């Protein structure tokens, strides 16, 4: 069987201003390997995860289970304005370990006021889209 | 650098 090695899942959360939650939003789970093996989710911390990142949405990719032990991956994730262009993008520097139930991610990946701030188009709407590539490399 | 939520 061959296999989905890299992958590009888009994710609109409508109502953000009003996302009353260290509580998580959870993304539905998409598929990737080989025969939709590999399964993972975005986890979002709209106000922070603790306390050191209070002024920050935090946001995680999580590998949700997979068949062997070990997944290596690089992901990148970044937010799409109102033009559909990618804004604000963060990237792991290297593929990361994952093993089924743990996430990497930026608990500071972006400012709160700068992402409310109706000037920088990132909510139009109120429309939070989140835009995250994976490639893996091993597994 | 990226950080985990899990251990």
């Amino acid at each position: 069987s061959g296999k989905v090695v890299k992958f590009s899942y888009m994710w609109t959360i409508n109502n953000f201003s009003f996302c009353r939650e260290g509580e998580v939003i959870k993304s539905s789970t998409f598929s990737s390997g080989a025969n939709d093996k590999l399964k993972w989710c975005l986890r979002v911390n709209p106000k922070g995860l603790d306390e050191e990142s209070k002024d920050y949405l935090s946001l995680y990719l999580l590998l949700v289970s997979c068949p062997k032990s070990e997944v290596r991956a690089k992901f990148k994730f970044s937010i799409l304005n109102a033009k559909g262009e990618e804004t604000k993008a963060m990237e792991s520097q290297r593929a990361y370990r994952f093993v089924q139930g743990k996430d990497w991610g930026f608990k500071k990946f972006i400012r709160r006021d700068f992402l409310l701030d109706e000037a920088n188009g990132l909510l139009p709407d109120d429309k939070l889209t989140l835009f995250c590539e994976v490639s893996v490399v091993q597994d | 650098k990226a950080d985990t939520t899990t251990p």
